[PDB]
């Protein structure tokens, strides 16, 4: 495959600058930073959100619209986005523009201005979206199927946060996250495409160089019962063995031989944690017997695998969790990820080679010890009085 | 006592099934209301809110 390795150069702050050069001639040089809403304690519970709205809004550098203004004449492409654990801020641009693309991460990292008059909006306007973020009716259950599996910790907790703390909060709060959270050895400055590495590591050497230096699963389930809506999403997890976790691919295997209606599989992975299950939406009369049938499914798995399937699985994930040439901004998530999570970029030789040790003994052991005899969280919204109750799914749990 | 013995020849043994019968459902009473209580803890510990859209 030749595979252009991800040549990663620390820096003394510690952003573990990396870089996979790629023919593309465009680039997506990004930040990553290990902060989300694990990190906040209930009083700063939307403070990485509402500064994501506000990190494009102008630094001392690049005042009002200066900032989109600039990556918008380089004719670069600007996006960030938050989860439970990490938030990223990327540019995809044309390579050559690598000298501006750094140095305009650098202000969004820090030098960062927050304009409280902006602030002011940027909380009408993340309050407003949030009157209608109730909208996503698929985001709902999945902060759902959050909240009542990890109950009382700081994993329950959305990204967005609660209105109050949207409307309670003030500059300072947001310095002291934007200086608690936002630290040099927690920080990777990821390039993935037409990007020389030396370039990038003297840029960062340049620009960046100041950066400063229990989780639990509840067995629970939360039912949110409104009828006027015309389908109904019910989602059903158990504890996700981890970022690290090596099982974790022969669990990916078995989503893939997975793959009512609407019926997708997740294994959403945190810091030695995670959820692993599925979610549908179904009309109302149906909701029993698509779980039935996915209880069922879980359970082929942990007792009666099958070679050929297993293939079938195997190959899937191999089509997938190539990220590579995927793009320029996808390859540098993945980087940006792999060094947040794994600290190291695991190169797609390795990902095959574990994908070929898998076989169906493993699958249906593994399977066992995640999915057999196990409490989930379910989170139902909708029309879901036919959706059954625990003990029922607690019985189809096992055979 | 006789007259008593033949109105009753299993007396004894009456009594001694008693004994075990007594015994046996000291044993599966608790056992099967603790799991009454396992399988309606669930509900018994539901908590219900109304969030009127509002």
């Amino acid at each position: 495959q030749s595979v252009p390795e991800t040549q990663v150069s620390i820096l003394d702050n510690g952003l573990r600058v990396a870089s996979e050069q790629s023919s593309h001639a465009t680039c997506t040089v990004g930040v990553w930073i290990d902060a989300g809403s694990r990190y906040e304690t209930e009083k700063n519970n939307g403070a990485g959100y509402f500064l994501e709205h506000l990190a494009f809004k102008g630094t001392k550098n690049r005042p009002g619209n200066a900032l989109e203004k600039e990556v918008e004449s380089i004719g670069a492409h600007l996006n960030a986005y938050s989860t439970r654990e990490h938030t990223a801020y990327l540019i995809k641009a044309l390579s050559k523009d690598l000298p501006k693309v750094v140095e305009l991460l650098a202000d969004i990292v820090q030098n960062s201005s927050l304009e409280d008059s902006q602030i002011e909006k940027e909380r009408d306007v993340i309050l407003r979206e949030m009157q209608e973020n109730d909208a996503s009716m698929q985001n709902v259950v999945f902060d759902y199927l959050h909240a009542t599996a990890f109950q009382g910790t700081p994993l329950a907790q959305a990204v967005e946060g609660p209105s109050e703390n949207v409307r309670r909060l003030s500059r300072t709060d947001l310095t002291d996250y934007l200086n608690r959270h936002y630290k040099a050895p927690r920080m990777v400055l990821a390039a993935a495409g037409g990007v020389e590495h030396q370039q990038l590591l003297d840029l960062a050497q340049k620009h960046l160089s100041s950066v400063s230096r229990p989780c639990r699963f509840t067995g629970s389930e939360i039912r949110h019962r409104d009828d006027a809506l015309p389908l109904a999403h019910v989602a059903i997890a158990v504890e996700g063995p981890g970022w690290a976790n090596p099982d974790n691919v022969t669990l990916q295997v078995a989503n893939a031989i997975i793959g009512c209606q609407s019926f997708q599989t997740f294994n959403i992975s945190y810091s030695d944690t995670g959820l692993l299950g599925a979610h549908f939406v179904c009309d109302a009369m149906s909701i029993d017997d698509m779980v039935f049938f996915l209880q069922g499914q879980w359970m082929r798995l942990c007792t009666s695998a099958t070679e050929s399937e297993v293939t079938r699985g195997k190959n899937i994930l191999r089509n997938a969790l190539v990220s590579h040439l995927d793009g320029t901004t996808p390859v540098c998530e993945d980087i940006g990820r792999s060094l947040l999570t794994y600290g190291r970029r695991i190169p797609l030789a390795e990902w095959e080679s574990r994908i070929q040790e898998v076989d169906a003994q493993m699958l249906r052991d593994i399977c066992s010890k995640y999915f057999y005899d196990q409490c989930p969280a379910v989170a139902g919204y909708g029309p879901i009085e036919q959706l059954p109750d625990y003990n029922r799914i607690r019985s189809g749990m096992f055979w | 006592t006789f007259l008593r013995w033949a109105s009753e020849p299993e007396h004894d043994h009456r009594k001694r099934m008693g004994l075990k019968m007594l015994l046996m459902m000291g044993l599966l009473l608790p056992l099967t209301y603790a799991m009454k209580r396992h399988k309606w803890s669930v509900l018994k510990s539901r908590k219900l809110a109304y969030r009127p859209p509002k």
